[PDB]
């Protein structure tokens, strides 16, 4: 039996997401930890056979052969690096996986600039989502309380030639109710969010 | 309404054989949203209906692919390939483009199957039922083919006329054959009069009539 | 397995009301549209109406409009259709018919699963249970027929089964007759091999809903 | 490296499926593996070799053939709702202890193949407020109604995939939470520079390929079969 730190780790940009792995079986020889991004495969990227150190990039695996127990660091962490991360451990050339731990780099926002817009529709002006951008990680999405409107968690996106990267949430509905000012009203949002006035008919 | 119009009304065929039903609608049915909700429907005896076609030539999953349908306007056809015995039936076509549904008058398929004579049994009236005062006596008529079929009661030798009802079962649809069952209902005062209970069958995979007797009473 | 469950026969008085019911099993019940049709005695077929379980829509044949209403409850997936001012030509089985599109398709004007259906007759005359008798095997039985009488009930039907439904091959129902008493009769046979009168046991099952009779008669030689 | 076919599958209830898998490693271990939320990854099967196969944690109505090296068909013998999961092919090379995984096949069981809707795929364009106030624009793409959850989105500036300034849900979102056949919705942003998004030259799609039916399927519903096929949506720059 394999067991892993519990989930989901919130790491910051730059930070070292610290994970650990137990065993039982005394006789086991080879250990390895899988990456597995969210609707993808589990990929190999660490292996380790003897007690002490491995480094590789980022990555810091550690094995302690007495104490049955696994690590794996991930130094100078970066929002690329969320993913689910599986122990794996075997005695000889089955191999026992765990369940994982997810792990959740959140990016470091210098500027923030938090502000709800409304974007319409290229094909129908009157069908519209509210788009919560800008904001820093401290501003956690609470997901919809009415169940006719629909809110999307954060998501990170990077401008890789511009090095810029920014959160967002999505929340739409078909209700007459619905509007940007209340879209996210369920969540704790900055005081200063900017709420531009939409464009009047 | 829509009326709905089917012919023939009554099919008789050969398994092997290819069959065909016309429906006839007093009104296009064409739906303003494009299509054309004429189906066929099929009820086999005892059974509740079961759909084959809808929307005019689209098979149901499940039938046969020797049904099939056609057509357009105001007239319909259903087809069978080559008829199996397992067809034996009433067949509808139904609209259901306008309310209310409509279905047609039902186009009963007859299968033709060569003559078989009936096996004939008779059954004397229980001694529970004797107890309360009447007697029942049955004569069983099994698998035959034509479904015509005579049944003459006798009793001491004497003709009955008048003391006995009959019914009869639809067409099998494995052997495509009927059965017949005859009660002769009499007192058990006039029950214990007789000595010789008779059924006289007469069919045509007869060549002389066949008569199941039993003596008590 | 889509399976629709009616409520029982019964009969009813000229200018009573009948409801009856349809408990769908096997599928999502809200997503279908379920309708009624009826079939009098030897008669053809007549659509009634129908009740859209999700959002109580419904539509409905002129010819009942008046008389004829449509409910479900959603809780124990079942649809009602209530027939008011019963009158002599109302006796019909009425079965309910599930439309085939899902999730307000159109393909709801075309029925694939149907209920047993429900026989209603509209008639002044009492209830009455029958008397089951047995058609035992001739002692001068190769194959040997036996069944069973069922004699003076009333109304219509009666459903016969034997060995609780492991025997099906060889059995004919019959008909029905009316008899100048007002009530019904009908008999049941099966043929067997005459070798297997002396093992097997053979009991008929007759049920007649209408008035709650469920007997399960003994056949065997005299 | 380990190849699997196909990436999708829906299925209805006692339907028959193989699930391909081969490798050209020359590797002797190969073995199946389910991927279930909670649960873990759980080992079916598994092949030491050649012609040799044999029972793994979860046998339950799966059959494994190892006829040569290279192929390990995984067979659904008539599927059930509880075998609706992601299913991975291993392979080591059994003599290094290192074992690949396969892309995987996400399967989805359902007892009526009626449930299947393709997506509505919308582009929300940049608001005039984003573009003012921050000098960027932000596009948003939604994919509505889809059932089942097997889906891949996709965004494209002038006949070319991008990649950079995106971020699509990494999971949707349930219509109707509550029940089990519910539909599935998906967000997707691209955000540019406004000066981007202001020349008309500029063309944006977003694509989401939705794997449903076959067209040899049957279908009964007045709707168009919902088959596997691309849904899209457009937006055109703007110097508003
Ligand atoms: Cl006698
Ligand atoms: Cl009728
Ligand atoms: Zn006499
Ligand atoms: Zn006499
Ligand atoms: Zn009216």
């Amino acid at each position: 039996e394999v067991e892993q730190n519990s989930g989901p780790l919130s790491v910051p940009e730059g930070a070292i997401a610290s994970l650990n792995c137990t065993y039982s079986d005394r006789g086991s020889q080879s250990f390895f930890w899988y990456r597995q991004y969210s609707g993808k495969s589990p990929e190999l990227i660490m292996s380790i056979y003897s007690n002490g150190d491995k480094e590789d990039g980022r990555f810091t695996a550690q094995l302690n052969k007495a104490s049955q127990y696994v690590s794996l660091l991930i130094r100078d962490s970066q929002p690329s690096d969320s993913a689910t991360y599986l122990c794996a451990v075997t005695t000889d050339s089955k191999l026992q996986f765990g369940a994982g731990t997810q792990v959740v780099v959140t990016p470091d926002i210098q500027n923030p600039d938090p502000a709800v817009y409304q974007l319409r529709d290229s094909k129908s002006s009157d069908k519209s989502v509210c788009l919560f951008t800008d904001f820093d990680s401290q501003t956690n999405v609470s997901q919809s309380k009415d169940s006719d409107v629909y809110i999307t968690d954060k998501c990170v996106l990077d401008m890789r030639s511009m090095d810029f990267k920014s959160n967002s949430a999505v929340a739409w509905s078909n209700k007459s109710d619905f509007a940007c000012a209340n879209a996210f009203n369920n969540s704790i949002i900055p005081e200063d969010t900017f709420f531009p006035s939409p464009e009047s008919s | 309404d829509i009326v709905m119009t089917q012919s023939p009304l009554s099919l008789p065929v050969t398994p092997g054989e290819p069959a065909s039903i016309s429906c006839r609608s007093s009104q296009r049915l064409v739906h303003s949203n494009g299509n054309t909700y004429l189906h066929w429907y099929l009820q086999k005896p005892g059974q509740s209906p079961r759909l084959l076609i809808y929307r005019v030539s689209n098979r149901f999953p499940g039938v046969p692919d020797r049904f099939s349908g056609s057509g357009s306007g105001t007239d319909f056809t259903l087809k069978i390939s080559r008829v199996e015995a397992e067809d034996v039936g009433v067949y509808y076509c139904s609209q259901s483009t306008h309310v209310p549904y409509t279905f047609g008058q039902g186009t009963k398929l007859e299968i033709k199957r060569t003559v078989a004579a009936p096996s004939v049994f008779i059954f004397p009236p229980s001694d529970e039922q004797l107890k309360s005062g009447t007697a029942s006596v049955v004569c069983l008529l099994n698998n035959f083919y034509p479904r015509e079929a005579k049944v003459q009661w006798k009793v001491d030798n004497a003709l009955q006329s008048g003391n006995s009802q009959e019914s009869v079962t639809e067409q099998d649809s494995k052997d495509s054959t009927y059965s017949l069952s005859s009660t002769l209902t009499l007192s058990k005062a006039d029950y214990e009069k007789h000595k010789v209970y008779a059924c006289e069958v007469t069919h045509q995979g007869l060549s002389s009539p066949v008569t199941k007797s039993f003596n008590r009473g | 397995q889509v399976q629709l469950v009616q409520s029982g026969a019964e009969v009813k008085k000229p200018g009573a009301s009948v409801k009856v019911s349809c408990k769908a099993s096997g599928y999502k019940f809200t997503g279908f549209v379920m309708h009624w049709v009826r079939q009098a005695p030897g008669q053809g077929l007549e659509w009634m109406g129908f009740i859209n379980p999700y959002n109580d829509d419904i539509q409905s044949n002129e010819r009942f409009r008046g008389r004829v209403t449509m409910t479900r409850d959603t809780s124990i997936s079942t649809a009602y259709m209530e027939l008011s001012r019963l009158r002599s030509d109302d006796t019909a089985v009425y079965y309910c018919a599930r439309g085939n599109g899902y999730n307000f398709d159109g393909a709801y004007r075309f029925f694939d699963f149907w209920g047993q259906g429900t026989m209603v007759t509209v008639s002044s005359a009492s209830t009455k249970g029958p008397s089951v008798f047995p058609l035992a095997p001739s002692s001068k039985s190769g194959t040997a027929a036996l069944g069973c009488l069922v004699k003076d009930y009333f109304p219509e039907p009666v459903t016969v089964s034997w060995n609780s439904g492991a025997l099906t091959s060889g059995v004919h129902t019959f008909p029905a007759v009316l008899q100048s008493s007002g009530l019904y009769s009908l008999s049941s046979v099966v043929t067997v091999p005459s070798s297997s009168l002396g093992t097997q046991t053979y009991i008929c099952n007759v049920n007649h809903k209408p008035s709650n009779t469920k007997v399960d008669k003994k056949v065997e030689p005299k | 490296g380990v190849t699997q076919t196909p990436k999708f599958q829906v299925l209805k209830t006692g339907q028959s499926m193989t699930l391909q898998c081969a490798q050209d490693m020359n590797h002797e271990y190969m073995s199946w593996y389910r991927q279930d939320p909670g649960m873990g990854l759980r080992l079916i099967h598994y092949s030491v070799g050649a012609g040799i196969t044999d029972q793994g944690e979860v046998p339950n109505g799966y059959n494994v053939s190892r006829s040569t090296t290279e192929d390990f068909p995984l067979r659904l013998l008539s599927a059930a709702p509880s075998q609706t999961s992601v299913y991975f092919c291993a392979s080591r090379p059994g003599l290094r202890p290192e074992q690949y995984f396969g892309p995987g096949t996400r399967l989805t069981v359902t007892e009526d193949l009626n449930k299947v809707f393709p997506p509505e795929v919308a582009v929300f364009e940049p608001s005039e407020a984003e573009i003012s106030h921050t000098q960027k624009a932000t596009l948003v793409c939604l994919a509505t109604g889809f059932y089942p959850d097997h889906v891949e989105l996709s965004w494209w500036v002038n006949g070319k995939e991008v990649h950079s300034g995106v971020c699509t849900d990494p999971q949707p979102l349930k219509e109707q939470p509550a029940l089990n056949d519910s539909r599935y919705a998906l967000s997707s942003r691209l955000r540019v520079s406004a000066t981007f998004w202001q020349d008309p030259r500029n063309h944006f799609r977003c694509q989401v390929q939705f794997y449903g039916l076959s067209e040899n399927d049957e279908w009964t519903q007045d709707r168009a079969k919902p088959v596997t096929q691309i849904v899209s949506a457009e937006a055109w720059g703007r110097a508003d």
